[PDB]
């Protein structure tokens, strides 16, 4: 209660955070300064006046996330135009690129200089954890800050403060999915980080993503910057349903016991219904069943442990906008009455499921619009031997041919934990496979 | 007879060389063989593992230099004259108070151990294996070189002897 | 900000350097008269890429004005754009384009090199944003090749912690024989890459291919071949300081020019163009930028490395297009070339893209190919030599100004290395 405090690092991290602030802002009809002409209108927070009023307010205006950039570009965005008193310029943070898709680098090499300023507001940060909850942070995984700084920073908040749930938002290609035969080599340590370090990530696939925004959004020219657009509106509406509307408003801590209900990060993949060009150029409200349907159309379901197998533990459907109870457990019950999915033979159950009951009021602009019904889904699959399998795989075809561990020692790392974390991948593929074929 | 002694002593001084020298041979002919991009790997490191850092610091103390400093003794191996230096070496001109420091701080040492350190770098494998065998056969050179001084003068006595 | 000062050696050397000037300086704002003509945001920041500011907006040059001789240091400050700003940043003393190597490395080397290292050793640490040096270096006489080569390693011995880049303007590489050259030449090729970072190659026969065919003029002017080259180099150091998540500075760009280092040599080509220069239609779209990158008949350096092995790609582009489209169109044309950029590694280009298009073009971009199997280059310098190597009746002028014979030993050496290396390579 409200929602909670949200840390954006990486470039992809704050245009995420940017556009799920706009959504924010937008239905709000919040006021660039002052000062605002409404009693009251919700939008972030319920409160208006003085603006943001954000849970945190006062003097010139206390915010409510951390966004950290290597361009003044968006500090001058945000100051010349509108959300200039949403934040503060000592906690709009922008400092230099100097870049190099290396482990070694974000934990060593800019991670040793850069630390103690950046520090120094983790520790106020972690002081006033503001919505009580815990830490959203926007990753930033895939490169050499994403690797290197993330798993610095993953230990640091685990060992000092491992108290609050860490929820992670993750932008990343299952294994061997990226052209890049080089891709595995700085991600296999942060892979074996995540193994101690992260009971919570909910994981985009970058590619999966490019593929829906060419071919079922039917967008002409796709860019970084409409990508992360659009990975904001799936970021919005999940966490702007359960803020504290008409919904359930299930808490982080629920949530994670429910995702993680035995040893190891239970991590889903996630999608989103409404990425489809009749959507884009408006069409019908829809029936819980009808916006099922338009979430299971090709393309926005996975094809990654093939479209109706793997193994299924269960997929938690999301229903944010207004509902009616017959249809949205018809609309669970049908998949599993067909019965074309496989689930694991010990749990065919499948009862996990949100069901919310406030519309998306936003203007028309952007890829969102206002809606009556919508989704988002998380799918679990047991049968995930597969991910690992292709790590130790993808990393050996390069290996295997010609030797290519020496530049990410050269930044400063040791020899033989790249090849022991893949050896870990390699032993994580049987027991994966083993609950993959349940009991 | 003369030459019993003399035999005697002479194959005692080569019977303590020979466990070292195969290691000592090996060590070269692993440092020249090395190509060209490893020394770019063990040298381009900001932030060095600590164990390259005990490697680099004891083959460049062994070698030539007075620098534990990570700027300076990272470049030292892309020196025109490395490989000069390492084959005229003089393992005997080592002084003896200096020898024990160096089997004190690098010899004895836990992360100096040759399964630790390839483990951290096979880059820093070849010479921290130089370092290992050179420093070594310092010490048993100057272990046998009372009983080779002692061969020197027999040898000296024994055609002295003969020219009588 | 990024501060680059640019050190220019040899006539050809500062020629290009001279062209760059007159369009850098248009592109970011500043004029003939030094004053401002800007009002874009890279006519305001970006801009001391090259510059400085002063004295009611009027802009001093952080890449100083020099040369040897005065009436070539007047054409320099005669401009356009060298009339910029008070004397104190035009420098100039001496003299070059010299002869013979041995004499050029040694005595004359001797002279010169003292003049022009004390300019840099009191700009060099004046210099505190400095985020590099550039370095247009041609092989003119004695003074291009040998004095250039204790140039280069004088200079990397003062400044081996300092980021530097080499662009070189070679005459077309080891064409048709030479007489006592290919020791000389290994020897300067064996100081060229251990006194070397980051090394350009452009070939003046590949321009003049390009002259006849893709341009259609039958003049093939050297002015303009540079000014060209100049657009296009203006096209890349501009772009990567731009806004855009595929652009990418200092290390990222190390490790892909180099994914195996022992120092290779980088080869330039051409991007979406018909023509430049003449003609209305001059090209634009993802076909066209495309289409000579998987040609052969563009790039530098006559030593033909694309049969043997493909090898990595360094793609920067410079206007509005769909990410996507480019990616459909680049998985087209890697799998008309497949596996043969190596076998260890499939596909092998990397982009950096931005939005914002270039000057008066709507779109254009640069390739940027690397040197895999090269053998048969070395092979020609060593098989050129033969028939002098027998009748030698000259290297005798070049041992008597100093020059040991057994360096020339460890050249050929050298030269036998590198034939392994390239073969090693492309295998």
């Amino acid at each position: 209660m409200r929602e909670c405090i949200s840390i954006h690092v990486g470039q992809a991290g704050v245009q995420i955070g940017n556009a799920c602030w706009e959504l924010y802002c937008l239905e709000h009809g919040i006021q660039p300064d002052g000062q605002m002409p409404s009693d009251k209108t919700i939008g972030g927070g319920d409160d208006s006046f003085n603006t943001f009023f954000s849970e945190t307010g006062a003097g010139k205006h206390v915010p409510r996330a951390v966004f950290v950039d290597l361009e003044p570009t968006v500090i001058d965005e945000v100051r010349t135009g509108t959300y200039r008193q949403l934040f503060h310029p000592e906690q709009l943070i922008t400092g230099k690129e100097d870049a190099a898709n290396n482990y070694a680098r974000g934990h060593y090499t800019i991670g040793k200089e850069i630390i103690d300023l950046v520090l120094d507001r983790i520790r106020k940060l972690a002081d006033q954890c503001t919505g009580l909850q815990g830490f959203s942070v926007f990753h930033s995984f895939g490169g050499g800050t994403g690797s290197g700084f993330t798993s610095l920073l993953m230990e640091r908040l685990s060992v000092d403060y491992g108290k609050k749930s860490k929820l992670e938002f993750s932008i990343y290609p299952a294994p061997q999915v990226s052209t890049a035969v080089v891709e595995p080599y700085n991600s296999i340590l942060t892979t074996h980080t995540t193994l101690e370090h992260s009971d919570c990530a909910f994981m985009v696939d970058n590619e999966a993503i490019y593929d829906i925004c060419r071919r079922n959004l039917d967008i002409e020219r796709p860019t970084y910057t409409n990508l992360n657009r659009l990975i904001g509106q799936i970021v919005s509406s999940i966490t702007a349903s359960l803020r504290f509307d008409g919904a359930l408003n299930v808490d982080l801590t629920e949530f994670q016991t429910n995702l993680v209900p035995y040893p190891r990060g239970h991590f889903p993949l996630a999608t989103y219904a409404p990425v489809i060009s009749a959507e884009k150029a408006y069409h019908e409200q829809l029936s819980v069943a009808e916006i099922t349907n338009a979430c299971f159309e090709p393309a926005n379901q996975m094809v990654k442990c093939d479209p109706r197998h793997g193994k299924y533990m269960a997929c938690c459907l999301l229903y944010r906008g207004d509902v009616v109870p017959k249809d949205v457990n018809a609309a669970i019950a049908t998949i599993k009455t067909k019965r074309t999915i496989q689930f694991v033979d010990w749990c065919p159950t499948g009862f996990k499921v949100g069901i919310n009951y406030e519309p998306p009021t936003v203007v028309p602009g952007g890829d969102l619009a206002k809606v009556q019904r919508a989704v988002c889904m998380l799918s679990n699959t047991t049968a995930i031997a597969e991910a690992w399998a292709r790590l130790d795989h993808k990393f050996d075809l390069m290996y295997a041919k010609r030797a290519f561990v020496h530049w990410y020692v050269g930044e400063g790392m040791e020899e033989g934990e790249f090849s022991e974390a893949r050896e870990d991948m390699a032993a994580l593929e049987k027991d994966y496979e083993e609950v993959g074929v349940d009991s | 007879k003369q030459q019993e002694v003399i035999a005697d002593k002479q194959m005692s001084v080569k019977e303590d060389l020979d466990k070292v020298e195969p290691a000592v041979i090996e060590a070269q002919n692993a440092v020249k063989s090395i190509k060209k991009q490893h020394l770019v790997e063990v040298r381009s490191m900001a932030n060095p593992p600590a164990a390259v850092k005990l490697a680099l610091e004891s083959i460049c103390l062994l070698l030539g230099e007075s620098t534990t400093d990570w700027k300076q003794i990272r470049s030292i191996i892309m020196r025109e004259n490395f490989i000069p230096t390492i084959v005229n070496f003089s393992a005997e001109e080592i002084s003896d108070a200096i020898r024990e420091k160096m089997k004190k701080n690098y010899m004895s040492n836990p992360s100096y151990n040759y399964e630790i350190v390839n483990r951290a770098s096979l880059a820093c494998g070849p010479m921290v294996k130089w370092a290992i065998a050179q420093l070594n056969y310092a010490d048993m050179l100057k272990r046998v070189e009372p009983l080779r001084n002692e061969l020197q003068k027999l040898e000296d006595d024994a055609k002295d002897n003969q020219q009588k | 900000m990024r501060e680059i000062v640019h050190i220019q050696a040899g006539q050809c050397g500062n020629q290009i350097g001279a062209k760059f000037w007159e369009v850098i300086s248009d592109e970011h704002g500043i004029d003939p008269t030094g004053s401002y003509h800007g009002d874009s945001d890279l006519q305001l920041e970006r801009i001391n890429v090259y510059y400085n500011e002063a004295a009611g907006n009027k802009y001093v040059p952080r890449a100083i004005l020099v040369d040897l001789e005065p009436g070539t240091m007047d054409s320099v400050r005669s401009g356009p754009f060298g009339q910029i700003f008070r004397p104190d940043n035009f420098v100039f003393g001496q003299s070059g384009a010299g002869n013979n190597w041995a004499k050029g490395h040694y005595t004359e080397g001797a002279e010169l090199v003292d003049s022009v290292l004390d300019v840099v050793r009191k700009e060099s640490e004046s210099c505190d944003c400095l985020q590099g040096f550039q370095l247009t270096h041609s092989l003119g006489g004695g003074t291009g090749s040998g004095m250039g080569t204790l140039l280069i390693s004088k200079i990397r011995e003062e400044y081996p912690d300092r980021i530097m880049n080499t662009f070189s303007v070679v005459p077309s590489p080891k064409v048709s024989d030479t007489v006592v050259e290919p020791y000389n030449a290994t020897l300067s090729v064996h100081q060229l890459v251990e006194n070397t970072d980051e090394t350009y190659c452009i070939d003046n026969e590949a321009l003049y291919d390009i002259c006849f065919r893709t341009l259609k003029l039958t003049t093939p002017t050297y002015g303009d071949l540079n000014h060209l080259v100049s657009a296009t180099m203006s096209g890349v150091t501009t772009c990567l300081r731009f806004p855009g998540q595929l652009n990418a500075d200092l290390r990222k760009l190390a490790v892909n020019m180099v994914p195996f280092p022992r120092l290779h040599f980088f080869m330039p080509g051409f991007a979406p163009l018909t023509s430049r220069g003449s003609q209305q239609y001059r090209a634009l779209t993802v076909p066209e930028l495309t289409q000579q990158m998987f040609d052969a008949k563009n790039m530098m350096a006559a030593c033909d490395p694309r049969h043997g092995r493909y090898l990595t790609v360094a793609a920067v582009f410079r206007g509005r297009m769909s990410m996507k489209e480019v990616d459909e169109q680049m998985l087209n044309v890697q799998n008309k070339n497949s596996s043969y950029f190596v076998e260890w590694i499939p596909n092998n280009v990397k982009t950096a893209v931005c939005d914002i298009p270039p000057r008066g073009l709507k779109m254009s971009a640069t390739f940027i190919g690397n040197s895999t199997a090269i053998q048969e280059l070395f092979k020609r310098i060593s098989e050129q030599f033969t028939a002098m190597f027998r009748r030698k009746a000259f290297l005798h002028w070049y041992t008597g100004e100093g020059m040991d014979e057994m360096e020339f030993t460890e050249a050929e050496s050298n030269m036998n290395d590198l034939v392994s290396e390239y073969q090693q390579y492309q295998d």
